[PDB]
């Protein structure tokens, strides 16, 4: 309704700084110059190239649900530059699921620069080592097995599952919130099977509205799971709580629509 | 800290009695998931994807105001124009 543009308005000045996105040495390492992490809850990223100024910078935040596990990375899409920087980060935070939202280019845009290599193939990534070991399609995403190591450290190796949205359309939101749903029940199978499993990423493209979209809705639905239908599902202060650790999460008012209408689903399907 | 204004001009490209064609410039490099432009006779709102950069009003026997979303690190109003 009319409270997604009292969200919009409350966000019109930001509570907390930006200043290390801000910085000349971090300048080529955001999409865009006004879609910057939060300093507090920004991932610093250690064993950067010393050649560089500045190396523990990356366009990513820490989103927590609160009224690793059940905590998830919420980033960009990678830029050309800041491709050693994600896989540094993925191995940093002992990440094993990936969650992209966009395709590569959608509509002549590029959103998403590819990463990964193709499958049964091999690539390093600066200091990281990624493996493609299988590919598999489904209806409404792409999942790729892969394996990510540090070089010269075989015992660190640990897979990791990308799942790749590719049934978001062009314009809008979908029409009907099952695809987005089974694929989130996917999502969590795979995470809650892994112990010592760190945050789930979820990337592509600006990093905040469909990304805002997809983590809302998970965290809700995880709510839903764990204590039924006698709780409260606070949409807008859900957006508010993970909106405190990124700027913006949840951006149109179709996505905003398509949380309750998602959230609805899953309450009539259980 | 910058401060930047969203969209920079304003311009009524095309004209008839009843329409009108407008249309904005884009800043490089900065997000924009809408454009919100309000209408009325010197009100009547929609809503525009980030991705345009033109837009058509029908309906008129007037301000126009544009609104880029999201709302931070912006001139502090938005832009306006009257026709």
């Amino acid at each position: 309704w009319e409270e997604f543009e009292t969200l919009q308005q409350q966000e019109c000045k930001l509570l907390y700084s930006r200043k290390e996105g801000q910085r000349q040495e971090n300048k080529n390492k955001n999409r865009y110059k006004n879609i910057l992490p939060f300093d507090h809850t920004r991932v610093v990223l250690h064993d950067g190239d010393p050649n560089e100024p500045v190396s523990d910078y990356i366009n990513a935040n820490i989103i927590m649900p609160e009224f690793p596990k059940k905590s998830y990375i919420a980033t960009q899409g990678c830029l050309q530059n800041t491709v050693n920087d994600f896989w540094r980060m993925v191995f940093q935070e002992n990440s094993r699921v990936i969650v992209m939202t966009t395709k590569e280019v959608e509509r002549g845009k590029s959103k998403c620069v590819k990463y990964w290599p193709d499958e049964y193939a091999l690539k390093e990534y600066g200091v990281m080592r990624v493996r493609n070991v299988k590919e598999s399609a489904a209806h409404d995403y792409t999942l790729r097995e892969l394996k990510l190591s540090k070089v010269g450290q075989g015992n660190t190796e640990r897979t990791v599952w990308q799942y790749h949205f590719r049934t978001w359309p062009d314009h809008g939101v979908p029409s009907d919130p099952g695809g987005v749903l089974d694929f989130l029940e996917e999502v969590h199978h795979k995470q809650e099977s892994i112990m010592d499993a760190g945050p789930v990423v979820v990337h592509c493209s600006a990093g905040i509205g469909r990304t805002g979209t997809f983590i809302v809705i998970d965290i809700l639905i995880d709510i839903i799971r764990e204590k039924g239908v006698d709780c409260d599902i606070d949409v807008p202060k859900t957006i508010q709580m993970v909106r405190s650790q990124r700027s913006g999460m949840v951006q149109t008012e179709a996505q905003y629509r398509f949380i309750y209408m998602a959230v609805q689903h899953y309450i009539e399907t259980l | 800290g910058s401060v930047s204004s969203v969209p920079t001009k304003l311009e009524v490209v095309a004209a008839t009695p009843t329409s009108l064609l407008i249309s904005w410039d884009a800043v490089d490099e900065w997000y924009v998931s809408y454009y919100r432009i309000t209408y009325g006779e010197t009100v009547q709102e929609f809503t525009v994807p980030g991705y345009s950069s033109t837009a058509t009003i029908s309906g008129l026997s007037y301000t126009i105001t544009v609104y880029a979303y999201p709302l931070w690190s912006q001139g502090g109003s938005p832009i306006s124009i009257n026709y």
